[PDB]
């Protein structure tokens, strides 16, 4: 079967950029050539078919040229919602083949990270866990640091962290450090804070609250 | 008007078979083929083949060359793709799509179904709100949906009617094999006491269909 190589595997750009990706075939076909666009959470959509033909639909902003076996997808002016990684697929051969498909990642200005903490839950702690979970929401860049300190000491890997996508309209991220404890070493401790360092703070600001304290 | 609308998501064990549907309408049924992608959590598409409606026609790839089986029921314009015996490796979405006449790309495709092929047992969350907090500005407040198996958990606010500044993250797994996330929202402070705000918790494996009403601390 017919190889598709695109390329970068990943880039980033700014708002109003020109982008643009490349698909090679390990042999000729022709201009059998289709671009699609996968959101995270999505399936993928039509963009381009035949090489260069844009599908009804799309805006104009996105092209496709090249033949043979080199073809390049091109965004003139990049958007937000553009967030995506975007697969070629050939059609000259059976089987019909894609590429492992590139992330485009959008670049923008620095934003700081607004930071919440939130305590364990009432019935949670009925149920002999307790997790506290720190938000840091909407935030650029991805490059944030998260710090649990309990009672003052510092804590090692006691905590699991998640992150969201690009926003499709702000290009910003959010994550939710969650420490998890058991009520019973839980109740030990007084003083639960998360302390954030990020590009756009001037200096760490640490979120803290004390154990049962209304 | 062209639609492809693909059955939910399944959660089967090793060694059991499966059969995931696809509905086409908007559109003649028999006029067009219709094609399998699968695509593994994580990694890229794969072409699993192509099929005519109307007849014996059938094309797939090597990898799934006598793996699995595309087939059609022209009277409900509803498409299939099954296997004999599931394997771990299985788990994946599975988008099926419509190939354009004169061409081989796919015009449309359907909003995929998630297949997940494992020994490990189902178990409902457990969901628990996370509380906000002379006044106002900015709060916010959400919901920890706890201890689950496996992927995918639902988190809606208000029955959906709270959209915006919405963020459910990733599901982590942690060390006891279990799935946890967390589902947030930032709100105007105003609102704490006058507007009241519920998080709509669905874990469809296990019938989970959870109401947690998110109010205010003390």
């Amino acid at each position: 079967d017919i190889q598709m190589t695109q390329s970068p595997s990943s880039l980033s750009a700014s708002v109003g950029d020109r982008v643009t990706i490349t698909c090679r075939a390990s042999q000729g076909i022709s201009s059998w050539l289709a671009w699609y666009q996968q959101k995270p959470e999505k399936a993928p959509k039509s963009l381009i078919y035949a090489a260069s033909s844009l599908q009804s639909g799309v805006p104009s902003r996105f092209s496709g040229s090249g033949s043979g076996t080199d073809f390049t997808l091109t965004i003139s002016s990049l958007q937000p919602e553009d967030f995506a990684t975007y697969y070629c697929q050939q059609y000259n051969i059976y089987p019909y083949t894609f590429g492992q498909g590139t992330k485009l990642e959008i670049k923008r200005t620095v934003a700081a990270p607004s930071v919440f903490i939130f305590p364990p839950s009432d019935e949670q702690l009925k149920s002999g866990t307790a997790s506290v979970v720190c938000l840091l929401n909407n935030f650029y860049p991805r490059e944030a640091k998260v710090q649990w300190k309990v009672d003052n000491a510092l804590q090692s890997g006691n905590s699991q962290e998640s992150v969201t996508e690009q926003d499709s309209k702000d290009s910003t991220y959010s994550l939710s450090s969650t420490l998890t404890l058991s009520k019973a070493d839980y109740e030990k401790h007084k003083v639960y804070a998360c302390e954030v360092t990020h590009q756009g703070l001037s200096s760490p600001v640490t979120k803290s609250f004390n154990r049962g304290e209304c | 008007e062209v639609q492809l609308v693909q059955s939910g998501a399944e959660v089967k064990k090793p060694g059991e078979s499966l059969k995931i549907s696809c509905k086409g309408s908007g559109y003649s049924f028999t006029t067009y083929w219709l094609g399998w992608v699968r695509q593994m959590p994580g990694k890229g598409l794969d072409w699993i083949g192509i099929m005519s409606p109307v007849d014996s026609d059938i094309r797939y790839s090597p990898s799934f060359q006598g793996q699995v089986t595309m087939s059609v029921d022209k009277s409900i314009t509803t498409a299939y793709l099954q296997w004999n015996s599931l394997k771990a490796s299985d788990t994946a979405m599975y988008y099926c799509a419509r190939r354009r006449p004169g061409q081989g790309y796919f015009d449309f495709w359907g909003q995929g179904t998630l297949v997940t092929v494992s020994s490990s047992s189902t178990k409902g969350p457990s969901v628990f709100p996370l509380a906000p907090s002379t006044s106002g500005g900015t709060a916010a407040l959400g919901c920890l949906v706890k201890d689950y198996f496996p992927e995918p958990v639902t988190v809606s606010w208000n029955s959906g009617a709270l959209t915006s500044g919405v963020h459910t993250f990733p599901a982590v797994l942690q060390s006891s094999g279990l799935y946890s996330l967390s589902s947030v929202v930032t709100v105007p402070s105003s609102s704490l006491g006058t507007q009241t705000y519920i998080c709509n918790v669905n874990h469809k494996p296990s019938n989970t269909k959870v109401d947690k009403r998110v109010e205010p601390k003390s």
